[PDB]
RNA sequence: ACCAUCUGUGGGAUUAUGACUGAACGCCUCUAAGUCAGAAUCCCGCCCAGGCGGAACGAUACGGCAGCGCCGCGGAGCCUCGGUUGGCCUCGGAUAGCCGGUCCCCCGCCGGGGUCCGGUGCGGAGUGCCCUUCGUCCUGGGAAACGGGGCGCGGCCGGAG
RNA sequence: ACGUCGCUUUUUGAUCCUUCGAUGUCGGCUCUUCCUAUCAUUGUGAAGCAGAAUUCACCAAGCGUUGGAUUGUUCACCCA
RNA sequence: UGGGCCACUUUUGGUAAGCAGAACUGGCGCUGCGGGAUGAACCGAACGCCGGGUUAAGGCGCCCGAUGCCGACGCUCAUCAGACCCCAGAAAAGGUGUUGGUUGAUAUAGACAGCAGGACGGUGGCCAUGGAAGUCGGAAUCCGCUAAGGAGUGUGUAACAACUCACCUGCCGAAUCAACUAGCCCUGAAAAUGGAUGGCGCUGGAGCGUCGGGCCCAUACCCGGCCGUCGCCGGCAGUCGA
RNA sequence: GCUGGGAAGGCCCGGCGGGGAAGGUGGCUCGGGGGCCCCCGAGUGUUACAGCCCCCCCGGCAGCAGCACUCGCCGAAUCCCGGGGCCGAGGGAGCGAGACCCGUCGCCGCGCUCUCCCCCCUCGGGGGGGCCGGGCCACCCCUCCCACGGCGCGACCGCU
């Protein structure tokens, strides 16, 4: 049942602590509950690190373990794990949730304005729609 | 002794001298202490037992903490220790897993603290040494030696419980 | 908040969530806490039961009708425990005790509304998969419950006539996004603007 | 000491085809059909081949009691395909030293009444598990035969007949009448 | 007045205990997960009392000016008690998994199965959603025009915990 | 058995903390409740348990545990 | 005033005592305040009346101020769990519950456990006797066949017989066994009104061991205001606009 | 600022090599899952179609307790800015004119003027550059003493 599974290569997204928001790369495992972890193109130089801020994604990259960090860099930037990242459905939800956050008071009167309007337009479809399945009567 | 985050400390200590011997013999040893002001007294403990000298009577030439050489490198450390149990007094040897050698020191006392309620006063340690991974000996270390390790975490218990503290929607915990 | 807040007792622990409930009550908060045989207790449920037929025993011997009221129904043993967490012998504390409303079963004011739950009062979160653990409703009902039939069946009503509605809305959903696509061309502009500050990935 | 995995492989006979339904195994043959959820045992159930159908049960991180279950899963998925394909059969002698018992099968095996046992007027009345079928042997003189496809549930019938025919305020080592299971097996043997 | 006569009752979860399947520990095992039988015990029933606890229902103040109920937001007011400072009108739930959508099968034109497709650090997201108040007057482009509002009348349906 | 570790406060001691400007001090009768370290009864396991009777132990205190001669007696013994 | 009492350590009588008597220091008495739920003596700290800040001991699920930290590592399931000096309850002895440790041993020349074979001859060895043929006992402990078989580990017979093990081999393929030890838990573990980690309750801990960052307040400490006292036997007769 | 004049680390595919092993790369053998070609699992090993550790003949470059949050102790080797809260006790400080409209006063820290040229804004008012010699340090040379540390070379004394 599960698709996720830690291991050398597998890419994980820290949620907290001091490397909050950054990818890295896990490059080696250590008692249940730390890992040698190194993601050298995100800003995250190689330390130990606890499995309870990781996040797993869906790239696994391809190394040996304990390998160097001029090879995990070369892994990394033949993957253009940046790349993909930001197309992922992930990282695009991250970036909503930030520039929602970073919104001033004239953005939020915009976006009051356009809503206002758009919910005005989709609840007439929506009322036209229902007339055209309402329109029904046949046993 | 309490604890905290372990620093290895070389302390190098001798003899004053005397007449009988103007240049008394350097003695080192490591010390795995919070500080260097317990590393010190650890120091004057351990050498009033091992030889006839005192903190009065001798003098440390040399206190200085001892950086882990290769701090990026996972590896097995055997700890050779001896404690004083509620009943008794006995020789343990332990593994662990970590970059830094006071670190496995340090996870060496909270171990000991946890299994056999044994404070850091009475632990006693008098070994510690970088071992191969084909010489380690306990299971719990030994299954992760493998190339192609792998396990994924199956129950991630929600830590953010009071954040927010009411919510609709029932947390998920397959991830 | 000066609405009222409403939790939904299955799968809670009894302790966890009577803790929040009782500092949410002092707090001047009204709370109705709805399904209170649905809240689990960690540890076996034959222990369970042994502590509460101990709490039946302890009587006043002189006369029992001046005792320790043992009361029965799940609802008023999660209240009992609130209690037991309130300063319920002083004025503040009365009135916090009586912000509080307890149900077995969801009445009809508030079967119609939606239900909180409190994630660090959780039996998923806050008890290991292997731990055993007690239903109110089953430990109630064998120390005196009369009613766990009759609010089961009522409570299987409801939950196909909430069916029902939850069947309507699912319709309503995919009628609204069948009319976003038809009038994507429409809403278009609003859709970027909603987009560049973050709303509507 | 949280062993990393433990892992356990069944093979699934070709004429037999088991659904995962989360941790429900649904094992389906030419007997019939067998259900029954794991849903208390938090287990990695998978189907592996197309043409071996391997199952595997895979615990992670599990500790000396929970490492025990994975053999536990794995019998009973194989006492299931054991059950759908071959069926279990329990034979029960009924033995007694004087007073003949008397076992009479009422509608459709499902109930059995011991009449005589230790000569006495109280009929027991013993209701079979449901699925379960109960008969009195033709080549063997007092025997019971007990048939079905859930083990535990043909098993729990046989002992609550054994702990039916039951001697009280008497020396057991002596008085030996009972019906008691002599063997266990299978239907068709194969 | 046992100095006469009459009446005195059912179920459940379970204790001890005996078992099932089945590991741990390629054997065994009543136990570790999961099951079974089980008692003057326990809990309820039957029996007694009935909450500063509720229900349904009835009648509801004169032969003289005399009371009252309901309808009007009907007006004018007095006295007294204060809080609050948008709303959310709802599947069931699982957590070693979930949710949404579609083509075939059943059961009366919808639900449930199976195939297929999606999403899942939940975006069909409560870290969410809906409404959003300066008001008018010229005055155009868009949405609309199958629309909006009636303390507007009359009717139907549904909701019982 | 020789030893050894405990528990209880239904015995008798040890002490004198409370009470001497007073807590009515033995026993019996009456009456209620509580404890179990269970005598009987329910369900059980065991025996040098064939049956009967008996012996040990378990869950267990719901119900019961009597009439009399002597004695102020509690205790003691007997009759039934 | 000349009745003292309590606590750490030392210490005498006593089975012991919240008993009786000594030494040292502190305290209570004569003393309030924070903490130990509660308490003459324990821990902190001693006090004029207030404001701000910070601590002590102790805590931070709710009662009840503060962990509503994305705290760290492990241990533990109790059908009488556990939960903090004084302290308000327990022992010897056990456990194939789980964890850690020590010592020893067997093993790809095939461990261990299961299923399956063998388990012999001198010799039904000597005394012992009523019968003791391996198995009631007193002594001896050898040999050959062997792959191995003990003049025997048990069950059994009056003795035999017959089963069983030591011991060898087959099937099986990879690790396995035993003896100790100390952590939690369980047994050991029984009293009377109904009841007590203070209660509620708590089991990804609100339990136990070892640690981190924060945070909470005492009449304590710092700064400031005010009152009074004490001290400087302080200053002022120079009102000397000349 | 100091440390091991920090430890590691990043780049220069680090180049010339050596040695070693596995938590064993590729390949090869074996047994399996996908229509004689791919993936999975068990053995061999020394680099192969990954890499890891140790020694160098030596490294070089940025950075340096890192504004890539890996691991310290501090500030004569330490400064600047900002926010929140509580507070306002005291009441004749003038040696000066001989006070008189009234102690904007003591100590401490500064600015300008009683000298003059200029520069840049502003319509007389603002912002600046100084203005002639001294030493001492930094640069070059060569130059003394002392303290400390290490290394070599002796004379004496003592310890064989
Ligand atoms: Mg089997
Ligand atoms: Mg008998
Ligand atoms: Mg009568
Ligand atoms: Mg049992
Ligand atoms: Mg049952
Ligand atoms: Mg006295
Ligand atoms: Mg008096
Ligand atoms: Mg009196
Ligand atoms: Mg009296
Ligand atoms: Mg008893
Ligand atoms: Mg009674
Ligand atoms: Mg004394
Ligand atoms: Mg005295
Ligand atoms: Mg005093
Ligand atoms: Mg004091
Ligand atoms: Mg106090
Ligand atoms: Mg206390
Ligand atoms: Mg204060
Ligand atoms: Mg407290
Ligand atoms: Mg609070
Ligand atoms: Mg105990
Ligand atoms: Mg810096
Ligand atoms: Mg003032």
């Amino acid at each position: 049942v599960f698709r996720r599974f830690v291991e050398v290569g597998r890419v994980a997204y820290v949620s907290f602590g001091p490397h909050a928001g950054k990818l890295v790369a896990i490059v080696d495992v250590i008692d249940q509950n730390r890992a040698l972890v190194d993601g050298p193109c995100t800003q995250v130089r190689r330390q130990a690190m606890p499995f309870k801020c990781m996040q797993l994604t869906d790239f696994i990259l391809k190394f040996p373990h304990s390998a160097h960090q001029k090879y995990v860099r070369q892994a990394w930037q033949k993957a253009d794990i940046n790349t993909k990242w930001a197309a992922t459905r992930w990282a695009k939800k991250i970036e909503a949730r930030e520039r929602k956050a970073k919104m001033t008071d004239f953005d939020r009167f915009k976006v009051m304005k356009a809503k206002k309007m758009r919910n005005r337009i989709i609840k007439n479809e929506v009322k036209k729609l229902q007339k055209a399945a309402l329109l029904k009567a046949s046993p | 002794k309490a604890s905290g985050t372990l620093r290895e400390y070389k302390v190098v200590g001798r003899c004053l001298p005397t007449p009988k011997c103007h240049t008394p013999p350097l003695y080192r040893m490591r010390i795995f202490a919070p500080n260097h002001v317990v590393a010190k007294s650890r120091f004057w403990y351990f050498v009033s037992q091992l030889k006839k000298m005192k903190k009065s009577s001798g003098e440390i030439v040399y206190c200085g903490q001892v950086f882990e050489k290769s701090p990026l490198r996972v590896k097995n450390f055997g700890i050779w220790l001896r404690y004083d149990s509620r009943s008794g007094t006995h020789n343990m040897y332990r593994e662990y897993r970590d970059l830094t050698t006071a670190g496995a020191v340090t996870q060496c006392y909270r171990d000991m603290g946890a299994r056999h309620r044994a404070r850091a006063h009475s632990i006693q340690i008098m070994k510690v040494e970088e071992i191969a991974a084909s010489k380690c000996r306990r299971p719990a270390v030994k299954q992760f030696h493998d190339s192609k390790i792998k396990f994924p975490l199956p129950h991630r218990v929600l830590r953010r419980q009071h954040k927010p503290r009411f919510t609709t929607k029932r947390p998920n915990t397959f991830f | 908040e000066v609405q009222v807040l409403v939790l939904d007792g299955r799968g809670h622990l009894l302790g966890r969530l009577a803790a929040i409930v009782a500092k949410q009550v002092l707090l001047g908060r009204k709370v109705v806490v709805v399904r209170c045989e649905g809240i689990n207790i960690s540890g076996n449920f034959y222990r369970n039961k042994l502590k509460y037929l101990a709490f039946l025993r302890k009587r006043m011997n002189t006369n029992p009708s001046r005792g320790p009221y043992h009361f029965r129904a799940p609802s008023r043993i999660f209240w009992r425990t609130v209690r037991g967490m309130l300063p319920h012998k002083t004025k503040r504390g009365q009135a916090a005790l009586d912000r509080l409303k307890v149900f077995d079963g969801i009445p009809p004011p508030y079967d119609k509304k939606k239900r909180m739950v409190v994630p660090a009062a959780l039996k998923v979160v806050r008890l290991k998969p292997t731990r055993k653990f007690a239903y109110l409703g089953r430990l109630a009902h064998e120390v005196g419950w009369k009613y766990q039939a009759v609010t089961a069946t009522l409570e299987e009503k409801r939950k196909e006539k909430a069916k029902i509605h939850y069947r309507k809305k699912k319709q309503l959903m995919r009628l609204r996004k069948q009319a976003e696509k038809n009038v994507e061309k429409k809403i278009d502009k609003y859709t970027e603007v909603l987009k560049t500050h973050g709303l509507l990935v | 000491m949280k062993t990393i995995l433990s892992n356990q492989t069944v093979d699934i006979p070709e004429n037999v085809d088991i659904t995962l339904k989360g941790r429900t195994v649904i094992v389906k043959g030419p007997r019939g059909t067998l259900r029954r959820d794991f849903n208390h045992i938090n287990v990695e159930l998978s189907l592996l081949g197309k043409k071996k159908k391997r199952l595997r049960v895979d615990k992670w991180w599990g500790n000396r009691k929970e490492l025990a279950t994975v053999r536990t899963i794995c019998s009973h998925v194989q006492n299931m395909i054991k059950g759908v394909t071959l069926g279990f059969r329990y034979k029960m002698r009924s033995v007694y030293a004087h007073f003949p018992i008397n076992v009479v099968i009422q509608e459709n095996g499902s109930l059995v009444e011991i009449r005589n046992f230790l000569g006495e007027k109280y009929i027991r009345r013993v209701r079979m598990r449901p699925g379960v079928a109960c008969s009195v042997s033709q080549a063997q003189k007092d025997e019971l035969i007990l048939e079905g496809n859930d083990i535990e549930l043909v098993s729990n019938s046989a002992a609550l007949i054994q702990q039916a025919t039951t001697v009280k305020n008497k020396d057991i080592r002596k008085f030996l009448d009972g019906i008691y299971v002599s063997e266990k097996g299978t239907v068709q043997q194969a």
